[PDB]
């Protein structure tokens, strides 16, 4: 979770 | 026997005296027929699309 | 760098192709029982460049662009496994098998889609290792009817055929699958970064940009 | 072709009740069908209609809600359904057949009916002016009908039926779309009209055409007819 | 337009008995029944379970068998021919005791290798069937094979005989890429010619599933 | 050869006979007429209802309805204006190579491979269509037939025999030999009094419904005839064959007027007829395509290509406001 750049949260 | 043979003169010397016309009489009366109908060939002057049944009916 | 420099071209190409074989194959073509397949194929292909396209330029769309690629990977797995029934069974496949069937597993494959997407919507969220064993089960069963097919050809009856099954095996192995295999297994065990976007990122990215871009003509212009 | 229908009888208000129609002598899948039934002392009344296979049902609203139309294919039987029997649907029930294509007759054959007793506005009016029109053998008779609505619709086809119902018998069909006679008609009857007036013309009057004549529209879904015009010697 | 709506549901439901008939009527295999006249299409046609053309419909093995004999149709065949076109292979039935017998069997391959090579059947199979052989046997010991082939510088036993015969029948194909000859040698009271026509339409139905999956 | 001589001296008489009446050409007068333009036409209507090859296909009287069959087995009734469907008649074979509407429109007829003749009654009781009558006694395939009443029919086939039926015997009434080929088209006379047939012996005939005799014999194909078509007039007819060549004949002279040829077809003929003025020519080939020829002119003035694979039938209605082609695709396509 804290590792996760924009490309990683989708909704 | 040989009546095959035998018959086709018969047929051909019936079709050889027949009333045979000009050429020039029968190309004229080709050329008459399709002048006075000339009017009345919807595929010849493309009708109208109010008339025309295959376009809105 | 700017690899992102033909992943959107690589789809101005790919989803025209689509467009013509979605409505020549369905337009002015009788669709038997695997152009159905195509056809879905087709339409997934379709939503997913979209959807790619406009990622692209640089919203709400992620779902609809994750759903088209489940779908279309769905897609070709089954077009996999009617190929190979094809062939063990004949005389099934030619005068026994529903004539509706097609249409059924199209359905049915397109609800599986959304399904696990909404499912996806809602350390709880263990539905990354379900999307991840789907995949491998889709890999599993597209690579097992191909080898099944294979060995039924050389193995008994009396080419070209080696050729195509070979190149469709490499697609969607190499070309397809590691997108969404990165995708959704990365996001939870990974720790390093740079490669996260040199080659697992673009290169993810595209090779799924490819293998939709060339699928049309593997499988509608390419005979 | 034959027509046989059956049911009904003494039925107290507000019971149920099932009528059964029997096909004997015709494709019965091949046909839609209608029930039309006749009040004692007035005139017809389009009830129910069952398009072939099923696919497509209409009723009318003295009926709609309270009534059901159905028919069995493999035994070649129709049946009608109706609950909640009020006072107002005790009549003389007709089965019909009417089959639609291009150059089609509908309304061709009727049955023979069941007696039975229970002891809007959009819709086109048919009215017929006359009533009783007394004309002695031998003599052109003219009966006249008219039309709420034009019935001439849009691509040539104007849809008025003339049908002849003598006493004690079933009504006949004589003439579809108000220029076309119906097969084992003389050639006595005529048909004109300009859409919303028209005249049937019986010609050389012989010993049979006596009875009621009753004007028929099929523009539109509920079917109406009209009053009745008596034939007397 | 109440009376058109009713046109357009009669339509509907005639169109909906032409396709049920179009897909029960492609579940099954068609085979052409051609061969010199005095051949043994009589018999074949009398091993199995069994006017202008006359047709035979029998089943095996959850299979359905649609037999087309045209024999009794004297005419030019390029006016028909075109006709039969997509049937799903060609049965040639060929006798084997015309070697003496005028000279037939040359008219037998002039008709094979005018069918064979036809511009209709270019990838139509052909299953090829030999019912004569028992009097074969005694007749090519009786006089030797040069009758019919002065160039058969063989042995004059059965095995070698037919053997040779056989080689000219496949010989004849110009088209050693898109379709196959199967052979078979049938007897009188050999009953297998059932199973090797299953057979044989088996690995033709795999060859046109195959192209029609799209593959190669 | 007692008597095997005059015959050749005889066909040599009838030959310098009818070309002493050439003083002129049908050419060197038609120099002087203006030429039609250009023809366009386009599609309207599309019939979708076939699952194998068309091989035939008739007009009705009214230029409404129009009768189709393919080869799996199915007759259709159309209906031109709406593309609908009034009747599906399936039959007890699936080779099927002619068909022909009654002038009246209460019958149809069929035929093929089966060597027999089936009339359809369409307008009857219970609902339904029924083989009105079976009419056997020919010994080859059927090419074509053609009612003159609803009693009466004319039928050829590839037994070299045109036959004169009658329906409600079921007998022949006349029979017309003479064609050494066998015939694969037959076009009744406007005033329906006698038809001519072209056979595969590049030639065609005249024959007397009335008295059943040869009146005349036509020739100068070099190949088989497939497609025949009587000018309106009633004096004259076209014809097709394999060597891609069409010629008008007429009645008259008693000799070939015109010929229709192009330098850049080498297909046949499958399909002929004319216009209701008799100045256009309507051609069917293989190459998937269709021809219009000015019939005075012998010069083109449009295509009809809409089919993926050869035309195989084509048809003017009475009216002549519009024509259809029908091709082995199994679609129908109606132009005007």
């Amino acid at each position: 979770p804290e590792w996760w750049m924009d490309y990683q949260k989708r909704y | 026997s040989i009546a095959q043979a035998r018959k086709l003169v018969e047929q051909l010397k019936m079709e050889a005296n027949i009333d045979r016309i000009k050429v020039s009489k029968a190309a004229a009366d080709l050329m008459a027929y399709c002048e006075a109908h000339a009017k009345e060939d919807p595929l010849l002057t493309p009708v109208p699309a109010s008339e025309n049944p295959f376009r809105e009916k | 760098l700017s690899l992102t420099v033909l992943t959107c071209i690589v789809s101005l190409v790919g989803l025209t192709g689509n467009a013509v074989v979605l409505w020549l194959l369905g337009c002015r073509m009788r669709r038997n029982a695997f152009s159905i397949y195509i056809l879905n194929l087709a339409a997934a292909d379709f939503l997913f460049l979209s959807g790619r396209l406009i990622y692209s330029l640089l919203k709400i769309l992620y779902p609809v662009m994750m759903f088209s690629y489940f779908a279309g990977l769905s897609f070709l797995s089954a077009v996999s496994t009617e190929r190979c029934l094809s062939v063990l069974w004949p005389i099934w496949y030619r005068c026994h098998r529903p004539t509706h069937l097609s249409a059924v597993v199209c359905v049915l494959l397109w609800a599986l889609s959304l399904l696990r997407s909404i499912l996806e919507w809602m350390w709880c969220q263990t539905s990354d290792f379900i999307t991840v064993a789907w995949l491998i089960f889709l890999c599993v069963v597209l690579c097992g009817s191909s080898l099944v097919l294979l060995i039924r050809i050389l193995c008994g009856s009396r080419t070209r055929l080696y050729v195509t099954i070979l190149l469709t095996v490499l697609v969607f192995l190499l070309c397809g699958l590691p997108f969404g295999i990165q995708f959704f297994l990365f996001l939870w065990i990974h720790v390093d970064r740079e490669v996260l976007f040199c080659h697992v990122h673009l290169v993810s990215i595209f090779l799924s940009a490819l293998n939709s871009s060339a699928n049309p003509i593997i499988y509608f212009f390419v005979g | 072709v034959q027509l046989v229908e059956s049911g009904g009888g003494l039925v107290q208000p507000g019971g149920s009740r099932k009528l059964s129609c029997s096909a004997s002598g015709f494709a019965f899948s091949s046909f839609g069908m209608h029930w039309v039934r006749q009040a004692p002392e007035k005139g017809l009344e389009w009830v129910a209609y069952i398009s072939s296979g099923s696919g497509t049902i209409y009723y009318a609203d003295t009926v709609k809600g309270r009534f059901t139309i159905s028919r069995d294919d493999p035994k070649n039987t129709l049946f009608l359904q109706m609950t909640s029997l009020r006072s107002e649907d005790t009549a003389m029930y007709y089965c019909v057949r009417s089959i639609y294509y291009y150059g089609s007759s509908p309304f061709d054959f009727w049955g023979q009916g069941t007696t039975l007793t229970v002891s809007g506005s959009a819709d086109i009016v048919m009215t017929q002016a006359t009533s009783s029109v007394p004309v002695t053998p031998g003599e052109s008779v003219s009966i006249s009908c008219r039309s709420s609505k034009s019935l001439l619709h849009s691509n040539g086809n104007t849809y008025l039926y003339w049908f002849l119902q003598r006493p004690g018998q079933s009504p006949q069909l004589l003439i579809y779309r108000m220029s076309n006679l119906a097969s084992g008609v003389p050639d006595r009857f005529s048909g004109s009209g300009s859409g919303t007036a028209f005249t049937l013309t019986i010609s050389r009057l012989e010993a049979e055409d006596v009875g009621v004549y009753y004007c028929m529209q099929h523009l539109e879904y509920p079917l109406t007819f009209g009053a009745g015009t008596k034939l007397e010697l | 337009s109440a009376e058109d709506k009713a046109a357009v549901e009669r339509s509907k439901m005639i169109d909906r008995n032409l396709r049920e008939d179009g897909e029960k009527a492609a579940r099954e295999v068609k085979l052409l029944l051609l061969g010199a006249g005095e051949s043994g299409k009589s018999t074949i046609v009398k091993q199995m379970k069994i006017t202008g053309i006359v047709e035979t419909h029998f089943t095996f093995k959850d299979l359905h068998f649609k037999m087309f004999d045209v024999g009794g149709q004297r005419s030019e065949r390029k006016k028909w021919i075109h006709c039969f076109e997509g049937v799903t292979a060609i049965i040639f039935c060929v006798a084997l005791s015309d070697y003496d017998l005028v000279n037939r069997m040359h008219e037998s391959m002039k008709l094979f290798d005018s069918i064979c090579n036809n511009k209709w059947f270019t990838d139509t199979s052909i299953i090829l069937f030999l019912n004569k052989k028992d009097l074969f046997e005694e007749k090519i010991k009786k006089s030797p094979l040069t009758i019919c082939y002065p160039e058969y510088a063989g042995s004059n036993t059965y095995e070698e005989a037919a053997a040779y015969i056989q080689c000219q029948f496949e010989d004849l194909n110009k088209r050693k890429d898109t379709k196959e000859i199967y052979t078979h040698f049938t007897c009188a009271t050999d009953t297998k010619n059932v199973q090797f026509v299953f057979d044989a339409v088996t690995d033709v139905i795999i060859k046109n599933n195959l192209k029609d999956c799209g593959l190669f | 050869d007692q008597l095997r001589q005059e015959a050749e001296q005889l066909k040599n008489q009838i030959r310098d006979a009818r070309k002493a009446c050439a003083d002129a050409t049908l050419s060197q007068i038609t120099n002087n007429i203006d030429p039609v333009g250009r023809i366009q036409m386009r599609t309207r209507r599309t019939l979708r209802g076939h699952l194998a090859k068309i091989y035939a296909m008739h007009w009705g009287t009214d230029s409404r309805l129009l009768v189709s069959a393919s080869q799996d087995g199915k007759l259709i009734i159309w209906d031109s204006y709406t593309t609908n469907k009034v009747h599906a008649i399936p039959l007890r074979s699936s080779w099927v190579m002619t068909c022909a509407y009654a002038p009246s429109g209460n019958y149809v007829a069929c035929g093929g491979l089966d060597n027999i003749c089936s009339i359809y009654n369409l307008k009857t009781r219970e609902g339904n269509v029924r083989v009105s009558r079976e009419l056997a006694g020919h010994t080859g395939y059927l090419s074509c037939c053609r009612f003159l009443d609803d009693n009466q029919i004319v039928t050829s086939s590839g037994d070299t025999t045109c036959a004169l039926w009658d329906i409600e015997t079921g007998q022949q009434t006349t029979t017309f030999t003479g064609h050494t080929g066998d015939v694969m088209s037959l076009s009744l006379a406007p005033d329906t009094r006698l038809f001519v047939s072209g056979a595969c012996d590049a030639s065609a005939k005249l024959w007397d419904v009335r008295e059943g005799m040869c009146r005349q014999t036509f020739t100068g194909h070099e190949s088989d005839i497939n497609a025949i078509c009587f000018f309106p007039n009633g004096n004259a007819f076209a014809t097709g064959s394999d060597d891609a060549t069409c010629r008008l004949f007429d009645l008259r002279a008693d000799q070939e007027l015109m010929t229709y040829s192009h330098d850049n077809i080498i297909c046949g003929i499958t399909s002929v007829s004319f216009s209701k003025s008799g100045r256009l020519l309507l051609a069917g080939y293989d190459d998937f395509n269709c021809n219009v020829w000015d019939a005075l002119k012998a010069d083109r003035a449009g295509v009809l290509a809409g089919h993926d694979n050869r035309v195989s039938c084509l048809g003017v209605t009475d009216d002549g406001m519009a024509v259809a082609t029908g091709s082995w695709d199994s679609f129908l396509k109606i132009w005007n």
